[PDB]
């Protein structure tokens, strides 16, 4: 016991906490016999070393990142690897809340996303039992003003799996490469998270139909979305993430993105028909006091082609319509006036009709 | 809402951060932003619509990153955009090689001014004279909340900046300026 | 012309403004000319020269 | 514990070395070496390192201090190419896969063939082709064909996006090119696969942006180690891609890019054999009408059936059936095939 | 699998408001169940936390 | 100390014993322009008196171009194997490391070397990756990309006249290139590989068909009267085609059919027509 | 100055790379504390 308190002591003083990272480069084995390994530092030198140190050659792997001596150059810690800052910054770890009942007018679409990803992360051994598959792959298209962002946060707010989001013009770097550095180091930051979904807007930004294109521009855009299309579905599949996109116009992207597997699912997002207007504003009218005399019916059939943000914003205006005279509760009256606010009136002097 | 955040929560409302401005040259929106930022009592940012315009790609967008983020650091801060045609007031795509880049920094404007986790205390300021050839996206509310206009003063509006530019000035005691309105039908504040 | 301008100033238009630099001097050619036989003529900055 | 001590004890006074190679012998002890980082240096080997061995271009370890040759090794292990060749996993045969076995085969004589028995070859005295290409919709099983085709060998193939071999740097995708041709020098009956050329292949450009002349100059080093002034043996080259007529012709002319192979949607048997491929591990009943859902089958990829399978199950998941009746498959063959009123210019030209 | 308003078996197509309880497409809405929760007063505290109170430099330091 | 002037090179020539196997009279159908570039290089080993006393000049430098495929590098390939000077090897785009000027001091280590062994013959191939026309960018690359072009025209134009190396360039498109190459003085002889003839067509055809058993009942020139625009290299791909079709059919015979699935695999892709045009 | 990547358990053990000399495993000194020294912050370090 003194003796190994002895050599443990002089381990703690050789074993300092200044360290220069590197790479595991390869492994060998000289005979006159064990095992060896090659390294390469952050200064740009390689180095060769028999006795590796205080790490396992079977743990060590070709192309890791340890801890080495700046003077000795040993292998004296083993590292987790890391990713890109900008990988980073695409973590989430607030986790807002939207619950269903916020969002309206979209059951049916609702019931799609909840058995196309809900249900898979949830109860397997249903999705074992008849033991097909699971979907792969979940979209979102239609008006911009239909509500996209809502699912994805709401979702994202209910769910407890590692969520992961991504902006569409982020893939895009100043030096070429780095898409198919930053989605693989995305990818398989998913991988360390396994119950892992990851989100994706303005997908058209990317995802643009190729053809006899000059000088710039695509000429790494489409080196980034082909990484993504290999990275996302073929070579090595993988069950452990879920991809969910959405996007505006469908007419730019490639067969490739929306072959069958790649996105699974197509939703389309009709805005309301009457009830799903005439019940938004009854929701966005769920924080504000309202005088209990107002039909949401009457203020949906008033309410043509709008949509989930427009009727929330007439409901924002009337309160501050209604401020404007210091009035406590609200009136139709009011709700009428923030719909012609909302609705751009141009001029006056149009009194020849009738 | 800002020198008065007590309204709003007595009655439980959100005010529409997304204020665009809009009307014939010259009339009074410049003035407007300078004078709010006189008592913007807030770290209060310029933008030129065509700085964003780069050789780059991607760029530009990492200009807006720096932007959204100089923001959040700096608590009920305004921003204001002047000119936003050059960035992406349309989609062109019958043949798609024309303007891309600025669009895909538009879309970057898009993300990081609403969707995703949003912003918190900021305001966006922005004004156009052609407000007519931008992409719908924009025109969403939320992001662009309030259209106001500023139009050409029918008589009286000259009348007014007589007294606003007539008056800081040296003139005689004989003043009279109803008698000049009266004879420009049609002339702005700047004219004036 | 500026073409290669405030993007780096290509090294040889600059070269170009001392040549104007000293053509615009006095001379009069005194019994000295200066020839000059060129295609792709509608590039330079013929009209400061002219 | 302590004997593990003991091992921390000796394993501290080790000290590493340089890497670098030889460049040229002067004398029976001056040698001329190069560190891979920058200079040159002239070194001697120590007295028994069998210098015969040493070559103009070896690689060789060197002491750091004294700054001399001690242990020669073998080549280098390229990291662009690691994570490519011990990577892919397992995967069933070709038998999986079906349709299109007129293709299946004729794979099997540009690769498998000629290694396998090189005598007829000979004996006909014709030279094997020697690099392959696959076009044809999206979907069509292009990069499962190749899964299949590797899971064969599964330790001497390499595999390629063709996209994440730009960089930052002016050179440094070229080489990564030079050092898995000289690996598939290395290793005899090496495979290679790219998918996705259009990402590098290009066809050509009137002198356009400068990082188009880093990738035309990494694909042109392509050009040259295909047909170059050094031939090839046993590299055999698969080639991916959907749309061909976006490529270089000097890429596309044969010798390079030896034998073209079309891939196409499924006929109407092909499109019941897949179904039934599909069909297998599946709860159902006694009362599968395959031919009904191929009749309302009209050209639909082999994930797209795979499709059909799933959403079927959806159905059956649906009023929580443990089963499967015959009539979610045609419902979902309904939605799948409405799906497809976003494709549009499915097809290509060859070349 | 159930709603509350009326009882009708539902399953995976069913709703989780924020007073706990499941409903069926008809009934979801708080207004169709008669929800207990001061929407109101969480207003009062969301937009309280989210509104920065605005300080006119004056009155700072000593 | 002074080292051997051959020290630091980091390059090798043409090694002792690489020697493509091709022979001179391999390439069947290229009489006129394998044995006109054959004295465009050697010839000046054996008569140069004559250039002095009538005056011809020959030239330092090369330039081969043409279709990818007419045997543009088939032809280096031979000379390489039957000549007996100096024969170093270049890729086109190899010294484009992200250092400073590792490229023309590269361009320096090679032409050193050169100068120093003996008569040799220095070939460039693919020399459309760096001989471009358009212009200096400023990102990384084309300051070191052109900065490399600077050092070749430089150690190119002044060896001493006198000095028999012979330099050999080649790509496909002669066009996207800077005419600061197309000077007198360091590349004078151009040589296209256009596409064969029917004569052409019959040389490499009774050279390729030469090896093969070729079961007598198969007409070559019948096939050799469909012009179709054949590639050199195509002739080789439709043999492989037949052979490996005969040995598909389990046979160590060709015939004629081999022949037609030959143009029905090559040859095809050659149709789509709207009647209405004419 | 330098830039920070990440922390580890129990102890600061930070990584950090400088700004294109190498990156280390570094600790702070004791004249700061283990707080105000989240990821990506530029922080001045001891040449030494
Ligand atoms: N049915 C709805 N209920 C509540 N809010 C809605 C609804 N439909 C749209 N919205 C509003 O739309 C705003 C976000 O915009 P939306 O989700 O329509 O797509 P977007 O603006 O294009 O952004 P994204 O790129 O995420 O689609 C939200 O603030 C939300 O209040
Ligand atoms: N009502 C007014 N009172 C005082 N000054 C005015 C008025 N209208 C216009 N002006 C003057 O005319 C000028 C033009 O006003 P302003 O700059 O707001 O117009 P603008 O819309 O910004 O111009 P543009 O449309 O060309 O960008 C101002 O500098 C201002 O001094
Ligand atoms: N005269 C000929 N006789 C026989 N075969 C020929 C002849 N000319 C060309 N070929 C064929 O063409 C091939 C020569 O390679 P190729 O001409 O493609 O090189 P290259 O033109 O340098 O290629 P690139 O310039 O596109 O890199 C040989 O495999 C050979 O079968
Ligand atoms: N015959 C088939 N049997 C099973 N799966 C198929 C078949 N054809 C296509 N697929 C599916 O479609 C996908 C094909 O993708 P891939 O070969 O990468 O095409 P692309 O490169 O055009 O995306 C595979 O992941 C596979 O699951
Ligand atoms: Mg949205
Ligand atoms: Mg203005
Ligand atoms: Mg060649």
């Amino acid at each position: 016991k003194d003796k190994i308190k002895e050599n443990s002591e002089k381990i703690k003083v050789n074993k300092t906490l200044p360290y220069l990272v590197s790479n595991v480069i390869e492994l060998l084995d000289v005979d006159p016999k064990g095992k060896c390994a090659v390294i390469k530092t952050s200064t740009r030198q390689t180095y060769f070393l028999p006795v590796i140190g205080l790490v396992d050659a079977e743990k060590l792997k070709p192309g890791d990142l340890v801890g080495v001596n700046k003077d000795s150059y040993l292998i004296l810690e083993t590292l987790p690897t890391e990713y890109d800052s900008r990988v980073k910054a695409m973590e989430v770890d607030e986790r807002p809340t939207e619950q269903y009942s916020d969002i309206g007018g979209l059951d049916k679409q609702i019931q799609e996303l909840v058995e196309a990803i809900v249900l898979p992360m949830n109860h397997k051994e249903k999705f074992e039992n008849l033991g097909i598959q699971p979907p792969k792959g979940v979209l979102m298209y239609g008006p911009p003003g239909t509500g996209k962002t809502l699912l994805a946060r709401a979702c994202a707010a209910q769910t407890k799996a590692t969520f992961l989001k991504l902006a569409g013009p982020q893939l895009v770097q100043m030096f070429i490469g780095d898409g198919a550095k930053l989605v693989r180091d995305a990818f398989a930051l998913a991988k360390e998270k396994a119950p892992s979904i990851i989100f994706i807007d303005e997908l058209d930004a990317i995802g643009t139909k190729r053809f006899d294109s000059e000088k710039a521009g695509d000429r790494e855009v489409q080196r980034t979305m082909l990484e993504l299309l290999n990275q996302l579905d073929g070579f090595q599949p993988n069950t452990q993430v879920k991809v969910i996109a959405a996007t505006n116009r469908v007419d730019i992207l490639d067969p490739a993105l929306l072959r069958s597997g790649r996105l699974d699912r197509k939703i389309e997002f009709p805005m309301p028909n009457e009830e799903a207007r005439a019940r938004i504003m009854q929701i966005h009218s769920r924080k504000m006091n309202v005088s209990p005399d107002v039909n949401y019916e009457e203020l949906a059939r008033c309410t043509d082609d709008f949509n989930g943000a427009q009727c929330k914003a007439v409901c924002v205006e009337a309160g501050m319509i209604a401020l404007r005279r210091g009035a406590t509760e609200l009136t139709h009256e009011d709700y009428m006036e923030g719909i012609l606010e909302v609705q751009a009136k141009k001029k006056a002097n149009l009194q020849y009709y009738a | 809402p800002l020198l008065h955040p007590e309204r709003f929560v007595n009655l439980g409302i959100e005010p529409p951060k997304g204020v665009l401005l809009f009307g014939p040259p010259g009339t009074g929106k410049t003035l407007c932003a300078r004078a709010v930022a006189n008592r913007t009592d807030a770290c209060f940012i310029r933008v030129i619509g065509s700085e964003l315009v780069q050789k780059y790609v991607g760029e530009g967008a990492r200009m807006v990153r720096e932007l959204f983020e100089m923001a959040r650091t700096k608590k009920a801060c305004l921003i204001f955009f002047d000119e936003i045609d050059a960035i992406g007031g349309a989609r062109f795509d019958d043949g798609a090689g024309g303007d891309n880049e600025v669009q895909r920094t538009m879309l970057e404007l898009i993300n990081q001014l609403d969707g995703f986790d949003p912003r918190g205390n900021i305001k966006v300021l922005m004004a156009t004279n052609r407000p007519d050839t931008l992409d719908p996206a924009l025109m969403r509310p939320g992001r662009l909340d309030r259209k106001i206009e500023f139009s050409l003063p029918d008589l009286e509006g000259r009348t007014h900046i007589f007294k606003i530019h007539a008056r800081s000035m040296s003139v005689e005691r004989d003043i009279r300026f109803e008698l000049l309105a009266r004879l420009c039908p049609n002339s702005t504040g700047a004219e004036i | 012309r500026l073409e290669g301008g405030s993007g780096g100033d290509s090294e040889v238009q600059r070269t170009m403004l001392e040549l104007l630099n000293q053509l615009d001097g006095f001379e009069a050619t005194k019994n000295i000319k200066v020839i000059m036989a060129t295609n792709r003529i509608d590039i330079l900055d013929s009209a400061l020269l002219r | 514990q302590y004997e593990k001590s003991e091992n921390d004890l000796k394993a501290l006074q080790s000290v590493g070395q340089i890497v670098g190679e030889v460049l040229k012998q002067l004398t029976e002890e001056k040698f001329i070496v190069k560190a891979t980082n920058g200079p040159r240096y002239v070194v001697g080997c120590r007295r028994q390192l069998d210098k015969s061995k040493l070559k103009p271009g070896t690689r060789v370890a060197l002491d750091m201090t004294t700054l001399t040759i001690m242990r020669y090794l073998p080549r280098e292990v390229d990291p662009l190419v690691y994570n490519m060749s011990h990577e892919d996993p397992g995967n069933v045969s070709y038998s999986e896969i079906g349709g299109l076995s007129e293709q299946i085969r004729e794979l099997r004589e540009v690769i498998e063939l000629p290694l396998t028995n090189p005598e007829l070859f000979q004996r006909v005295g014709i030279i094997p082709p020697k690099g392959c290409l696959l076009y044809g919709p999206p979907g069509t099983g292009k990069t499962l064909l190749a899964r299949a085709v590797a899971s064969q060998l599964d330790c001497n193939f390499l595999k390629v996006v063709s996209s994440s071999i730009v960089d930052k740097y002016i050179g440094e995708s070229a080489r990564l090119i030079r050092e898995m041709f000289n690996y598939a020098r290395d290793h005899q009956p090496c495979i290679i696969f790219m998918d996705e050329i259009d990402a590098i292949g290009g066809r050509r450009f009137s002198e356009g942006t400068s990082a188009d002349r880093e990738i035309q100059r990494t694909l042109m080093e392509l050009l040259n180690q295909m047909d170059g002034f050094d031939t090839l043996h046993r590299v055999k080259m698969i080639m991916a891609t959907n749309r061909p007529d976006t490529l270089d012709p000097a890429l596309l002319r044969p010798g390079r890019l030896d034998r073209k192979i079309h891939i196409d949607l499924p006929n109407e048997q092909a499109r019941l054999d897949i179904l039934k491929i599909h069909a297998g591990p599946i709860t159902k009943h006694g009362e599968i009408d395959y031919e009904a859902i191929v009749k309302l089958s009209d050209g639909f990829n082999g994930a797209d059936l795979r499709n059909v399978c799933t959403e079927a199950g959806m159905f059956a998941i649906r009023a929580d059936h443990d089963f499967v009746v015959q009539e979610d498959f045609m419902k979902a063959v309904r939605k799948v095939a409405d799906s497809k009123k976003l494709e549009s210019k499915l097809d290509y030209k060859p070349v | 699998n159930r709603c509350f308003m009326c009882r009708k078996k539902v399953g995976l197509t069913g709703f989780d408001c924020r007073c706990g309880n499941l409903f069926c497409g008809l009934h979801r809405y708080s207004d169709k169940h008669n929800c207990p929760y001061d929407y109101k007063a969480e207003a009062a505290a969301k937009i309280r936390k989210e509104n920065p109170v605005v300080v006119a430099e004056k009155i700072q330091r000593i | 100390d002074v080292l051997p002037p051959e020290a630091d090179s980091s390059i090798m020539m043409l090694t002792s014993d690489q020697k493509p196997d091709v022979m001179y009279a391999d390439i069947g159908g290229m009489d006129i322009q394998k044995q006109e570039v054959r004295e465009a290089v050697e010839l000046p080993l054996t008569h140069f008196e004559l250039y002095k006393q009538i005056g011809i000049d020959p030239p330092r430098g090369v330039l081969m171009y043409g279709p990818p495929g007419c045997g543009k590098t088939m032809l280096a390939k031979a000379v390489a194997h039957h000549t007996t000077a100096a024969f170093i090897r270049v890729v086109g785009s190899e010294f484009v490391q992200k250092y400073l000027g590792e490229g023309p001091r590269m361009v320096r280590d090679v032409f050193r070397l050169a100068k120093e062994n003996a008569p040799a013959i220095i070939f460039i191939d693919e020399i459309d990756a760096i001989a471009t026309k358009r212009f200096d960018a400023q990102t990384g690359a084309d300051r070191e990309v052109q900065r490399i072009l600077l050092e070749l025209l430089n150690q190119m134009d002044g060896f001493d006249q006198n000095v028999n190396v012979k330099v050999i360039m080649a790509t496909n498109r002669a066009d996207t290139l800077d005419p600061a190459l197309l000077r007198p003085g360091r590349l004078d002889r151009k040589i296209e590989f256009p596409l064969p003839d029917r004569r052409q067509k019959r040389l490499i055809f009774s050279t390729i068909t030469s090896k093969m058993n070729l079961s007598e009942e198969v007409d070559l020139e019948d096939y050799v009267a469909r012009p179709d625009k054949i590639s050199g290299a195509d002739i080789n791909s439709i043999c492989q085609e037949s052979g490996m079709l005969a040995v598909r059919e389990n046979r160590y015979i060709v015939l004629a059919k081999d022949f037609e699935k030959a143009y029905k695999t090559v040859i095809k892709k050659d149709e789509q027509e709207h009647e209405f045009y004419k | 100055c330098t830039k920070i990547i990440n922390a580890d358990s129990e102890d600061p053990k930070y990584i950090i790379n400088v700004k294109q000399f190498a990156k280390f495993v570094v600790d702070l000194s004791d004249q700061v504390a283990p707080t105000d020294i989240e990821e990506g912050m530029r922080v001045g370090v001891d040449r030494n």
